[PDB]
């Protein structure tokens, strides 16, 4: 679960970023 | 009629399916999910070496945040697992892995997607390739 959190939020943040 | 579930279904049954052996959805879940796997293919190996995927699911969630990257990731990581067991020859495990991803996204971040307008609210958020 932390594993796929952390990743989760990754991508999050990239797309927000390229946003 | 849960028209909400009926779309998640089909767009994660489909992804799954496809994978291992609404159009507009579809073509963005397989794009960014590609990335998804593809970047973190040595963390979803040794997660897939460990239907208690539910548990885990909402876990991820537990500190009382959501968003696209989390559901995307989750929705990559059972694509990964389905080719897992296409290899394995056991795809009979597919559907039921697709329908408790879905009952598990709807059932608990349901009030969620409402909010960011369902799978559009997805397709805009990824929209910058
Ligand atoms: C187990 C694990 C922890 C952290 C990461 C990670 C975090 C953030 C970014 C941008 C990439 C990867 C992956 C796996």
């Amino acid at each position: 679960a932390a594993x796929l959190r952390r990743i989760g939020d990754c991508v999050n943040l990239r797309q927000k970023l390229l946003n | 009629e849960d028209d909400l579930y009926r779309q998640s279904l089909e767009i994660i049954s489909r992804y799954l399916r496809e994978q291992a052996t609404g159009r507009r959805a579809l073509e963005t879940l397989r794009r960014v999910g590609d990335g998804v796997q593809r970047n973190h293919e040595t963390a979803f190996q040794g997660m897939l070496r460990k239907k208690s995927f539910s548990r885990v699911m909402v876990h991820v969630f537990k500190d009382g945040v959501t968003n696209w990257g989390r559901i995307v990731t989750l929705i990559s990581f059972g694509a990964f697992v389905a080719k897992h067991l296409k290899s394995v020859n056991q795809e009979s495990f597919i559907e039921p892995l697709a329908e408790t991803i879905t009952d598990v996204l709807v059932r608990t971040k349901r009030d969620w997607l409402v909010k960011q307008r369902g799978w559009d609210g997805f397709v805009e958020f990824f929209h910058v390739q």
